[PDB]
């Protein structure tokens, strides 16, 4: 979680060109628990996500 | 995606009513309602440890 | 042979019926509730999401003049902004200095994932209710898919039942319903064509697959900044993700009756509300005559133990004289008191108990077996657990029977009263027609 | 009792008594996998802290 993004590469100068904009990007997972990282026992429910294919 | 599930509560039967102890390892969601004609219901995020009546 | 009972809409409640047909011995009809849906007719009013707005790369008309022209895309707006003079990159990508318009336009779109990500707006009308009942009489132990209303007959061992509309009308819906993804809002949505930006229903469609796309989300152009190619715009953000932050508590939260409401067919489950009316049409092979049932004579009947409580919390027990070993069927004629057992085993040892629940403090009820009849009296007391996890086995029907303790006193103290008051009666006529001569 | 104050107890510092009254329970682990799932109130001196 944070209150900006910023994405930067490294050029043929080996100088870093950089962009930031303002994104708010407050995440929240699924279900009645604001959980922050999977356990090793629990349950399932369906998610959606974004497929690498 | 896997979410974990919350450790069970402390019951105390009374005279028509229980009493819970609730203890939450992140903010995790609480609500009852009643089974009758006028449900009397309830929601409430919950953070840390309370008792409820 | 026609038989008409009614049994309640509770699920879990042991009914039991009991059918007396003269020349054969009785026989009780075991019959329960599993699991009951109740589902409304919804006709689809639009289809709503998130929006996406469109914004291509402006034109810049160095040396010249552009106009603008209409077109028919949702809340479509386009403008030309008059002396301009780019600096695009490394450069000033005009020539002239004021004589360079910029042509500006933005118009709304439906989001790329609104076919996984919508609400529904329907209108719910008169709701279909159906159950799923089991029967257990005799040596059949059938569950069955039924609909409740007069309308549908199934058959269990050749007897064939039908399960009439139940008492009541009541529905947990609302004429307007909004479907999100398992949960059901009982929400009064803007007609079509009549959205308001930020509110639910800013932009409209009338199917998932529909190409309308009524828009109001009141974008505006503005003039851009000097020196610099970009097009500025301002819109009020989008009013489905300010639902999904402010859309109040779901129907499931709150629902009379304890009722369940679910997923695609939109319905609520095992709501305890009303009478289930019952026809039946047994075969004549489905009974027993009297001549192969024990004949049993001088039926007593004295409790042991009674507390009113949720369980079966009675016990009596029962005495007679019978002729032969076999199995009767007994029954309790009043819902004062519910029997657990639908048959007795008979032995001539003339002893045979049975177990019952109650609410009364002090019940009275005719029990039977499979030919005679007696008459229970108890004084129960109650419980001392105050919380129990499962649901009562009894109608609560909590007035006590005359001649228990409560009311043979208030039947005491009215007949002294009584007494005293003709007393007085009896005087006075007495004195007032001796001194009316 | 477990998450309050004195849900564990020794009659002194060196004992070896230990009363416990936590409400430790156990579950069946997941299909496919070695692990011992378990539930228990959360200590009652940190409460109590
Ligand atoms: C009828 O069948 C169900 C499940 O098959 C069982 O639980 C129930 O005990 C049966 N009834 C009798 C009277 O055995």
């Amino acid at each position: 979680p944070g209150e900006f993004l910023q994405v930067s590469i490294q050029d043929t100068r080996n100088a870093v060109r950089a962009c930031r904009i303002q994104y708010h990007h407050d995440p929240q997972p699924v279900g009645r628990e604001k959980f922050t990282i999977r356990p090793h026992y629990g349950k399932e429910i369906p998610c959606t996500t974004y497929q690498q294919t | 995606c896997r979410v974990p599930m919350a450790r069970e509560p402390t019951v105390i039967h009374g005279k028509r009513e229980v009493t819970l102890h609730l203890h939450p390892d992140h903010p995790t969601l609480f609500s009852y309602r009643t089974l009758g004609e006028d449900p009397q219901y309830h929601e409430e995020w919950v953070t840390a440890a309370v008792e409820r009546t | 042979y026609e038989h008409s009972t009614v049994m309640p809409n509770v699920v879990g409640f042991p009914y039991k019926a009991h059918i007396e047909r003269p020349g054969y011995s009785p026989l009780t009809l075991q019959m329960q509730v599993v699991e009951t849906s109740l589902e409304p007719t919804l006709n689809l009013e639009y289809i709503t999401c998130e929006y996406k707005t469109v914004v291509p790369s402006p034109y810049v008309k160095c040396c010249g003049a552009s106009e603008c022209s209409t077109k028919e895309k949702p809340d479509y707006q386009c403008k030309v902004y008059t002396g301009v003079y780019p600096f695009m990159w490394g450069g000033a990508y005009c020539f002239c200095d004021s004589e360079n318009t910029q042509l500006s336009e933005a118009y709304v779109d439906r989001s790329d994932v609104c076919r996984h990500d919508h609400a529904s707006a329907y209108k719910a009308h008169t709701a279909s209710l159906k159950a799923k009942v089991r029967v257990m009489y005799g040596n059949v132990n059938q569950t069955v898919d039924v609909y409740v209303n007069g309308d549908h007959a199934v058959t269990i061992g050749g007897t064939q039942f039908i399960f009439g509309p139940l008492s009541s009308a009541w529905t947990p819906f609302d004429n307007k319903i909004v479907v999100y993804k398992d949960e059901v809002f009982n929400q009064d949505f803007p007609p079509y064509g009549s959205g308001q930006p930020g509110r639910f229903g800013d932009i409209q469609s009338r199917t998932v697959e529909s190409n309308d796309l009524y828009a109001n989300t009141a974008l505006k152009l503005a003039r851009p900044s000097p020196g610099m190619v970009h097009v500025p715009y301002t819109q009020t953000p989008s009013g489905f993700k300010y639902w999904l932050k402010e859309k109040g508590t779901a129907l499931n939260t709150k629902a009379p009756f304890g009722c369940q409401i679910k997923t695609n067919p939109v319905r609520a489950m095992n709501c305890a509300v009303g009478n289930i009316p019952v026809s039946m049409n047994l075969p004549d092979s489905a009974f027993t005559r009297i001549v192969e049932a024990p004949t049993i004579i001088d039926l007593t009947c004295t409790v042991a133990t009674c507390t009113h409580s949720s369980d079966f919390g009675g016990v009596l027990t029962l005495t007679y004289k019978t002729d032969k070993n076999g199995d009767c069927s007994v029954h309790s004629h009043s819902n004062v008191a519910t029997l657990q057992e639908a048959t007795a085993k008979v032995k001539t040892a003339g002893k045979v108990t049975l177990h019952f629940s109650t609410a009364s403090a002090s019940p009275s009820f005719v029990v039977s077996l499979c030919s005679a009849r007696a008459t229970c009296s108890a004084s129960c007391e109650p419980p001392k657990d105050h919380i129990v996890p499962y649901a009562a086995s009894h109608s609560n029907v909590v007035f006590p029977d005359m001649s228990g303790t409560a009311l043979s006193w208030v039947q005491k103290i009215s007949g002294g009263l009584g007494a005293f008051a003709i007393g007085a009666i009896l005087v006075l006529v007495v004195v007032t027609c001796i001194g009316l001569r």
